[PDB]
DNA sequence: CCACTGTTACATTGTAACGGCA
DNA sequence: TGCCGTTACAATGTAACAGTGG
C-alpha cells in the first residue's frame, strides 16, 4: 500500500508540474507579444490617419 | 506627384493592415481560450505572473 | 447579417455570451471589456467590415446600440 | 543563428523523419546485413519517447547517404514552424500552368529577382496604372 | 468523360491508397470492434496484386465517410498522371509570400479568372506598357 | 577553407469547392 | 443527383544558391 500510494503521489506531481510548466510559458509569451503588436499598431494607426 | 506620395501611403496602408489583423485574430484566439478554460485551471494555474 | 455579425464579432473578441450581449449592452459596464480590451473589439469591428473610423467618433461607440448605429 | 534551436523538437523531428523513412522503405541503416539492420530499427523504434537518444541511435546506425537530406530536412522545418507563428511571414503554394510558368521565370530570370519580387513588381505596375487612373 | 479509366492502374492506386491511409491510422473499415477489422485489413494486405477482388473488397468493407474522399484522389491521380505526358499540359508549383498572394488573389477574385489567366493577362499589360515606352 | 543556416523553387500527394453534363 | 474535370490550396521533402562565423 506504501508503494502503491507513493507512487501514485509522485506521478501526480511529476504530471502536474510539467503540464503548468509547459503551457504557462507559452501562455505568458503570447501575452507578451500580443502587448507589444498593440502598441506597435497604435503608431503606425495614428500616423496613417492624417 | 501627388500619386507618388499616395503610393506610400498605400504601403503604410497595407503595413497597418497586417499589423491590425494579425493583433485581431491573437486577441480572438485568447477570448477562445479563456472561454475554453472555464474550468477554473487558469486563475493562479495558468495565469503564473512570475 | 450586420445585426448578428456586430454579435459575433463582440462575443469572440470579448469572450461574453450571445445572450448577454443585447442591443443595449454597453462594453466596459455590462461585456467588463476594458481600454485595451475595447480597443481590440473597435479593430476587430474594423476588419470585419474593411472600413476604418475616426479616432473621436471611434472612442464615442461605447454600446452595443451605439456599435451598430455606426456599423449600419 | 536565426531561428532558435530546441533540442527536444529537433529530435523528435528527427525520430519522426527516420520512421517515416523506414515505413517508405528506405534504407536508414548503414548496415547491409538484415538481422543487424532489423535490430538497429527496433531499437529506433523503442526510442520513440526517448529522443534524445535519438542522436546517439543516428551516430551509431544511420546511414551515411542521409546527412545532408537530414539537415535540408529539418532546418526546412524548423524556418517553417518558426514562420507559421504570424500570417505576413507564412507562404502560399499555388500552381501554374507550363507556359505560364515558362514566361514568367524567364522574366525573373531576366530581371535577376526571385519569383515574388518579380510579381511584386507586377502587380505593382498594375496598380500603379490603377492608381492613376483613379488619383 | 475525358481521360478513359484502366482498371489495372486504378485499383493498383486505389489499393495504394488504402494501404497508406491505414499505416497512417485511418479506420479503413466500418467494423468498430478491433477484431473485424484487423481481418479485413490483412484481407486487403494479402488482396495485393488483384483489381477485380479489391474493388469488391471495397464495396464490401470500405468505410463509408472515405467514399468521397478516395474518389476525389483518384479523380486527381488520374488527370494528374494522363497530364504528365506532355510539357504543355504539367502543372508548376510555387510559394508565393502571403501578401503577395493576398494582391494576387484579390485581383484574380475581383476579375473573375484565375491565378494562370490573371498572371497572364497582367504579364500581357507589362509586355504592352513596354511597348507603349518602347 | 569549411561547416552550418536561411531562402527559393520546385515536386509529390491529398482535399474541398465549383461547375459541366447524363 | 452523382460522376468527372478543374482549381487552389496544405504539408512535407530536396536541390540549389547565398550568407555567416569559426
Ligand atoms: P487603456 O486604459 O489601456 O487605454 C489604451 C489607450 C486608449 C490609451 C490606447 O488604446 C490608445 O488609444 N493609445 C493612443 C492614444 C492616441 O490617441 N494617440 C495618438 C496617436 S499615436
Amino acid at each position: 500500500a506504501i508503494r502503491v500510494t507513493q507512487s501514485d503521489r509522485d506521478l501526480f506531481k511529476h504530471l502536474i508540474t510539467e503540464a503548468t510548466s509547459y503551457v504557462s510559458a507559452d501562455y505568458m509569451r503570447h501575452a507578451n507579444e500580443r502587448r507589444t503588436h498593440l502598441d506597435e499598431a497604435l503608431a503606425l494607426r495614428g500616423e496613417l490617419f492624417g | 506627384e501627388m500619386e507618388n506620395v499616395q503610393k506610400k501611403l498605400r504601403k503604410l496602408e497595407r503595413d497597418y493592415y497586417q499589423i491590425r489583423e494579425q493583433v485581431v485574430s491573437a486577441k480572438a484566439g485568447w477570448c477562445a481560450v479563456m472561454r475554453m478554460v472555464k474550468d477554473n485551471g487558469v486563475e493562479r494555474r495558468l495565469h503564473r505572473r512570475e | 447579417t450586420i445585426e448578428e455579425r456586430v454579435k459575433k464579432i463582440i462575443g469572440e473578441q470579448l469572450g461574453v455570451k450571445q445572450e448577454e450581449v443585447t442591443n443595449n449592452a454597453s462594453f466596459v459596464e455590462d461585456l467588463g471589456a476594458d481600454s485595451l480590451d475595447t480597443v481590440e473589439l473597435v479593430m476587430a469591428l474594423e476588419e470585419e467590415f474593411d472600413t476604418e473610423i475616426p479616432d473621436e467618433e471611434a472612442e464615442k461607440i461605447t454600446t452595443v446600440q451605439a456599435a451598430i448605429d455606426y456599423i449600419n | 543563428m536565426k531561428y532558435q534551436q530546441l533540442e527536444n523538437l529537433e529530435c523528435g523531428w528527427k525520430w519522426a523523419y527516420l520512421i517515416r523513412k523506414h515505413q517508405e522503405g528506405e534504407p536508414i541503416t548503414k548496415y547491409i546485413e538484415n538481422s543487424a539492420a532489423h535490430a538497429a530499427v527496433d531499437k529506433l523504434i523503442k526510442l520513440e519517447s526517448e529522443p534524445v537518444r535519438v542522436l546517439e541511435w543516428i551516430e551509431q546506425h544511420m546511414n551515411p547517404d542521409l546527412f545532408n537530406r537530414m539537415k535540408q530536412t529539418i532546418r526546412a522545418r524548423r524556418k517553417r514552424h518558426f514562420n507559421a507563428e504570424h500570417q505576413h511571414t507564412r507562404k502560399k503554394s499555388i500552381d501554374l500552368d507550363f507556359p505560364v510558368w515558362h514566361r514568367l521565370s524567364a522574366l525573373s530570370q531576366r530581371r535577376g529577382n526571385t519569383l515574388s519580387e518579380t510579381i511584386v513588381q507586377l502587380i505593382e505596375d498594375a496598380e500603379r496604372k490603377e492608381k492613376y487612373a483613379n488619383q
